[PDB]
């Protein structure tokens, strides 16, 4: 059955497709890391952490959901059945019920979807069920294959997670891209090269050269141990081939959606002033990423807050930090270069600068007190701290924070009918996919 | 031969890098000896051709010695090298290396200063002396050096007589214009951090005033050369102001301080011991050092609010070597911005056109020519390139910014290690959303930082550079302009080429310029450059529409080139309509101050006629030869019309408007000094067959070839656009040419007959033949069969306008093939059968692509329409006697086989 959605999630879309030598290499680790079913759970979850991370945002919470889904109607009784799927039904707004009480769960699901909470509710079979993710580095890491391939829509790009990652690895990268017959070349003489003596490499825009890669990259995929392949392709691209990508791992490589996530990895991927200004500015780049899906309500367009932007605005707090000695600290000059240069550039509205330079004067305040989002207030160093306390108690104050169900409305300070039409729509989109992929 | 001898047959200890090519040359010196000798008492050129392709890599070496070569083509190159002792076919390229210098001052066999684009004149510190014996790169290096050191010199001097206390009338008139310009730009900094240090701004205000007042008196009565460098210095002055008025109306001063952060100001430092790194820029904290590389006097930018904070973003890339990224509609100041940004940073920044035919290997020999230099690089147009090749170059683009960033000796691109330099930077300039442009990947665009400029401030723009002009009334007269552009935008037809953005304004301004001396510095003379800008591009309704706006927004003898005009008609056989004669007009005033030229109306509504016909008047009026190049774009290839590489050798060969404007910009013989060149595109304007060309457009005028070459456009080469419709055509081409135009047809159907005629006689008593078929060319028939003639269905659809051509030249035809029997009958016959032939001409030209039913209907209504000969559907003229096709037919008995 699980195989038959996965073909299903195939058939949909061409990264999606899956062979059996993949399934069959999970089900052995499985065994590798009340009996039959404690196997057939362990299973779910190795299935659920090995092939979420080959699909995007929405077929990840479809593939969680009907996931769930399965083991519990497996499991549980036909009452369970009918509130669940009654439950997705008023989701996805084709059958209106309310469900038949008992256990817990199936309660707090209803208090999620009658608080009119759309991403929560798609979310809580995620947090409920599967108690285990996967990043790159746990694919890279947990992969018998030394072949990978990694997709991500236009627009972004994922090449410095794994640039953190090999450094993190003590490995040496070596990136070529492709579009060229030298750079084909090239990569032909590295790769014999790399596969002699060990070393990493990566290939950027495969989709550029599809004819080297339906020949050259066939024949050597289908024919060391510090040696990894990765290629980079566009998941709006041109189609790849089957048996090429069925023999490599899949990577769908996309920005966290949560916003307190956002901060976590921003933070853990980093004297007292400089600390407080880079957890600062991280809180303002998650917050500005969050705000940017919102197409037509949030801003004006699509724009894309890449990492690239973060580091210049880190630069130049550091400059600003370093040059201004005095303890007094520019804080209008840093929100204007901030606002105008560093996240203003990509900006070509009017009213999108008006509102990034609202988040901005939101966040750099200045002051003794801010309240960055209504749960939180940050306070300002101490002037007798280190750099390590001064760390480990912003930590402290990041950890305690808890999302709420409608963190894109109070925490963005947006209006509630716009948040609330954008979850309704996806949430139905997603609900009506997994009703149309249970029925068969 | 003399290139080959300068490089292997005269200079010593250079042949014995390659023996073969030694002995190569020897055989071609003794075979062009022996051809010579022959000549004084076809294979010689394909034996050069073969031994030039062993030259590549000698070549290679030579640009390597040193990388400004890299600027310049294989032949160039040759030429620059094989100057051992003449020293003057260097002095001609260095505008193709430097940009800002056009030639070198000789004095003695020595060396005494560089000269300028603008004409203004270098003197070097110290003169050197040339040696016999020495070859170009090391008298090159020595003199970029030199050039530097004397920048220095003259920043150093200038800045110590300006903090003497003597005013900058008289400083003005003394050094170079860059010099005058740093000093200033010291002085300024200094006295405001000073002025910052306290809470007064008044006086500086008042003193940097009375400053701009002054000079703005001086501007009148000085020089050209003095003209164009007051000019400069006033438009820093009035930045200068704006921003001390600035800081004065700022309330506290945190605001005032973060107001002057965020301008550029320009430090010196007053501890180094190296005179080259001792002024440095600052701007919003980060630091840029000065290059103090000659500029020369250029156009100066108006300091507008979008150029400072497109200055600080570009500053902000440069801090940790990225590259700068300017997006946006066409028309808004990218390019500019980038280069006055480089004029700023004190170095003349390389501007690249890119292309479909820039591939990976072209692009990346350009970037290490680039790094080598340590110049600035801005890639125009970066959407052009394909997305293969955009792509490709990530990996040298990041290796770059990667070595830039560690201050690595060298890199290897192109499977060779090169020096590279830490001066070097690129930059891109794009439009995204448009027709025909391929998209940036995300890793490329990780390695730029972008920044949107869609709205610029054309207000300020015109009204400082109308202070510029001395206007009386300068605020008033921009807000009036700016508002009737904007409501002639927002109150007219949307048609796509109706662009009213901000290179409008500046060809209005430029425009204005030389019409102070014929209309006097006001409101005549603005709405006067108005019109003749804005005029010939607009339709009918808008036309009026437009000269509504023009009557309630604003208030408010050309004998000779009209009389120029009607004799150039006269002899070319056209005739002035009203329409006609203001197309000419509207023609000759657009092209007096726009270099391009764009000319749209309906198929044969008179293009060519139109400028035809000026151009004799110009040659009537000015008495200058004039040389014209009509090249159809779409006939060719773009390979054939740019030039192509070709990839068995890696050398470079011409295309047609290439070796168009090689052979005008070489000039052998002396007869494209004193002429007008015209380039008339006569075919659909293609994007990706103009956009090659838009850095010949706008005011670069300069053609980056694939190769490196950087071809000037002249100022009397003019370039020409004859098209049918601007559908597929991008604003991008629009908004860089004065467009013309055509509402209706600019000739009537009489007129139109007569030209014919008159054309068909000059291509041949006659002057009663001549007179008889004028007198049966009536026109109060003729405009009536020709309105009854629409009412037909005519396959091929063509406009009855068309088809008089057809008409004339078959009647024409017939009369001189039917004249040998003409001298023998009555006037009463050679009448009649005159009318039958040009009846049938008239039937077969306008419904001849009709069919049978309808070809019996107009041969009917042309009988009743015209006493004369009547025309059956049968009827010739046979040896002279009207029959039928009744007894033409032959009998035919064909054979079994
Ligand atoms: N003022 C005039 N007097 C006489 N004939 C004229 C006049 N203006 C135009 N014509 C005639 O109009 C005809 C078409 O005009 P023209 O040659 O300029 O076409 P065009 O604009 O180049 O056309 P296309 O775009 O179809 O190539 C010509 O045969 C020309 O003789
Ligand atoms: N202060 C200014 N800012 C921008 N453009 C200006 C300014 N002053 C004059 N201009 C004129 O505006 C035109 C801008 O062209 P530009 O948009 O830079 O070309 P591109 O479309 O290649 O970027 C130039 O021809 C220049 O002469
Ligand atoms: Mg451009």
């Amino acid at each position: 059955k699980i195989f038959s959605m996965l073909e299903k999630f195939g058939q949909f879309h061409w990264f999606y497709g899956i062979s059996i030598g993949q399934f069959l290499s999970c089900f052995k680790r499985v065994f590798i890391k009340t009996r039959v079913d404690e196997i057939l759970w362990l299973l779910y979850q190795e299935v659920y952490c090995q092939f979420s991370t080959a699909l995007d945002k929405k077929f990840k919470m479809i593939m969680a959901m009907t996931m769930f889904c399965l083991y519990k109607f497996d499991i549980e009784s036909e009452q369970y059945k009918e509130a669940v799927l009654t439950m997705i039904g008023v989701l996805s707004e084709s059958s209106d019920g309310v469900p038949k009480l008992t256990n817990d769960d199936l309660r707090y699901l209803w208090d999620y979807v009658t608080t009119k909470s759309y991403i929560s509710a798609l979310n809580w079979f995620k947090n409920e069920f599967f108690v285990d993710e996967w990043n790159i580095a746990d694919v890279v890491a947990n992969s018998e294959n030394n072949y990978f391939t990694m997709a991500s829509e236009r627009d972004v790009d994922g090449t410095f997670k794994l640039i953190e990652l090999a450094k993190a690895s003590k490995e040496s990268l070596k990136i070529i891209p492709l579009g060229s017959i030298e750079n084909l070349n090239y990569a032909q003489e590295e790769i014999s090269k790399s596969k002699i003596e060990g070393g990493w490499i990566l290939l950027q825009n495969i989709q550029m050269s599809l004819s080297w890669v339906k020949t050259y990259l066939h024949k050597h995929v289908e024919e060391h141990e510090k040696f990894k392949m990765f290629m980079t392709c566009h998941l709006t691209g041109d189609k790849l081939p089957a048996p090429l990508l069925q023999r490599t791992d899949r990577v769908v490589y996309e920005d966290i959606p949560g916003i307190l996530d956002t901060v976590k990895d921003l933070w853990g991927s980093q004297g007292v002033w400089s600390v407080y200004c880079t957890f600062l500015l991280s809180w303002f780049h998650a917050l500005i990423t969050a705000r940017t899906r919102l197409v037509p309500h949030g801003f004006s367009k699509k724009y894309y807050f890449n990492d690239c932007d973060f580091q210049f605005a880190s630069v130049y707090l550091e400059n600003v930090l370093a040059t201004n000695s005095t303890n007094n600290i520019p804080w209008a000059q840093v929100r204007d270069h901030i606002a105008t240069i560093v996240y203003g550039g990509k900006i070509d509205e009017e009213k999108d600068l008006e509102v990034v330079a609202k988040l901005c004067a939101h966040v750099f305040c200045g002051s003794d007190n801010l309240q960055i989002v209504p749960g939180v207030r940050i306070p300002q160093p101490l002037l007798q701290q280190s750099e390590e306390e001064e760390r480990a108690r912003l930590t402290a104050i990041l950890s305690n924070t808890i999302e709420p169900a409608d963190s894109l409305s109070s925490w963005l300070q947006l209006p509630r009918e716009s948040i609330l039409d954008y979850e309704r729509l996806q949430a139905k989109e997603v609900a009506s996919s997994t009703e149309q992929l249970l029925q068969e | 031969w003399l290139d080959l001898y300068g490089i292997l047959g005269e200079n010593l200890d250079i042949q014995n890098f390659l023996p073969l090519e030694t002995s190569k040359f020897k055989s071609l010196t003794s075979e062009y000896k022996m051809i010579t000798t022959r000549a004084f008492q076809k294979l010689t050129i394909d034996s050069l051709k073969m031994i030039k392709s062993s030259l590549s890599t000698f070549l290679e070496r030579q640009r390597r010695q040193f990388p400004r070569f890299y600027f310049l083509g294989n032949d160039d190159l040759l030429k620059i090298i094989g100057s051992g002792k003449h020293h003057d076919q260097v002095s001609k390229f260095m505008k193709k290396m430097f940009g800002s210098i056009e030639s070198i001052i000789f004095f003695e066999d020595s060396i005494t200063g560089v000269r300028s684009v603008e004409g203004e004149v270098l003197n070097l510190n110290e003169k050197i002396e040339l040696k016999d014996s020495i070859q170009a790169q090391e008298w090159l290096n020595i003199l970029d050096t030199e050039i530097k050191l004397s920048v220095f010199t003259q920043f150093r001097d200038c800045l110590g007589q300006l903090k003497d206390g003597t005013d900058i009338e008289v400083v003005v008139s003394k050094y170079i214009f860059q010099a005058i310009l740093l000093s200033a730009q010291v002085m300024w900094t200094e006295l405001v951090e000073k002025c910052l240090q306290t809470n007064e701004f008044s006086k500086y205000w008042k003193e940097v005033d009375m400053k701009i007042k002054g000079l703005l008196d001086k501007l009148n009565k000085s020089s050209d050369n003095v003209k164009k460098k007051i000019e400069a210095l006033l438009v820093e002055y009035l930045h200068f102001n704006n921003v001390i008025g600035q800081l004065k109306n700022c309330s506290t001063k945190e605001e005032a301080r973060l107001l002057w952060a965020k301008v550029q100001k320009f430090y010196q430092k007053n501890d180094t011991l190296d005179d080259l790194n001792s002024v440095f820029i600052s701007q919003s904290g980060y630091l840029l050092q000065y290059k103090f590389e000659y500029i020369g006097i250029p156009e100066r930018l108006i300091y507008t609010p979008l150029l400072l904070v497109g200055f600080a973003t570009l500053t902000d890339s440069l801090h940790q070597k990225y590259g700068g990224c300017f997006f946006g509609p066409a028309g808004t100041g990218k390019t500019e911005t980038v280069k006055a940004f480089g004029q700023n940073l004190g170095r003349v920044v390389v501007v690249f056109n890119c292309d479909d035919s820039f591939d990976y290997q072209v692009l990346s020999r350009l970037l290490v020519g680039i790094t080598q230099i340590g110049a600035w690089g801005c890639f125009d147009e970066f959407n052009r390139l394909d997305e293969k090749v955009l792509s490709a170059v990530s990996a040298n683009i990041q290796q770059i910014q990667n070595g830039l960033q560690v201050g690595k000796s060298h890199i290897t691109l192109l499977e060779e290690e090169t020096p590279l330099s830490p001066h070097t930077a690129v930059f891109i300039t794009l439009n995204p959303g448009y027709n025909g442009r391929s998209e940036l990947p995300e890793n490329l665009k990780k390695s730029f930082r972008e920044f949107s400029m869609k709205s610029p401030q054309s207000g300020t723009i015109a009204e400082m550079i109308l202070q510029i002009m001395g206007f009386e009334d300068s605020k008033s007269l921009a807000s009036k302009i700016v508002h009737f552009l904007e409501l002639l935008s927002s109150k007219c037809s949307s048609m796509n080429h109706y662009h009213f953005g901000l290179r409008t304004l500046k060809g209005v301004l430029r425009n204005c310029s030389p019409l102070v001396s014929e209309f006097g510095e006001g409101e005549k003379t603005v709405v006067e450059s108005l019109k003749r800008v804005i005029l010939p591009s607009l339709g009918d309704t808008d036309e009026l529409v437009f000269k509504d706006e023009l009557s309630k927004i604003f208030d408010s003898n050309s004998k000779a080139i009209v009389q120029c005009l009607k004799d150039a008609g006269q002899r070319s056989g056209f005739s002035m309509s009203e329409e006609f004669l203001k197309k000419c007009m509207q023609f000759y005033y657009m092209q007096k101050t726009q270099q391009a030229l764009i000319l749209v109306g309906k198929a044969g509504c008179g293009k060519t006629a139109t400028w035809k016909t000026v151009i004799d008047a110009m040659a009537i009026f000015d008495g200058h030869a004039n040389v014209v190049y009509v090249i159809d774009t779409k006939v060719l290839t773009k390979e054939s019309l740019y030039g192509s590489m070709l990839k068995a050798t890696l050398e470079w060969r011409d295309g047609l408007f290439t070796s168009i404007l090689r052979r005008v910009n070489d000039d052998i013989t002396g007869t494209f000094k004193n002429s007008r060149i015209w380039v008339v595109f006569d075919s659909d304007l293609d994007p990706e067959y103009v956009e090659a060309m838009n850095s010949v457009l706008d005011d670069n005028k300069i053609l980056t070839l694939p190769n490196g070459e950087r071809l000037p456009i002249p100022p009397n080469f003019r370039i020409l656009f004859e098209t049918d419709n601007l559908d597929h055509t991008t604003p991008a081409t629009i908004t860089r040419c004065g467009l013309l135009w055509f509402s209706t047809d600019v000739c009537s159907i009489s007129s139109k007959i007569d030209h014919l005629l008159n054309k068909s006689y000059e291509a041949l008593e006659l002057d009663k033949l001549k007179d008889l078929i004028s007198d049966s060319f009536d026109m109060a028939s003729l405009t009536n069969i020709f309105t009854c003639s629409n009412d037909l269905v005519h396959i091929l659809g063509v406009r009855t306008f068309n088809k008089l051509e057809t008409a004339v030249q078959l009647a024409v035809h017939l009369i001189s093939s039917y004249r040998q029997w003409f001298q023998n009958l009555d006037d009463k016959s050679l009448k009649d059968v005159i009318t039958l032939l040009i009846k049938r001409s008239l039937l077969y030209a306008l419904a001849g692509d009709s069919t049978g039913e309808s070809q019996r209907a107009f041969i009917q209504t042309i009988n009743t329409y015209f006493d004369s000969q009547e025309l059956s559907d049968y009827s010739t003229i046979v040896i002279l006697s009207f029959s039928s096709f009744c007894s033409e037919i032959p009998s035919v008995s064909l054979e079994a086989h």
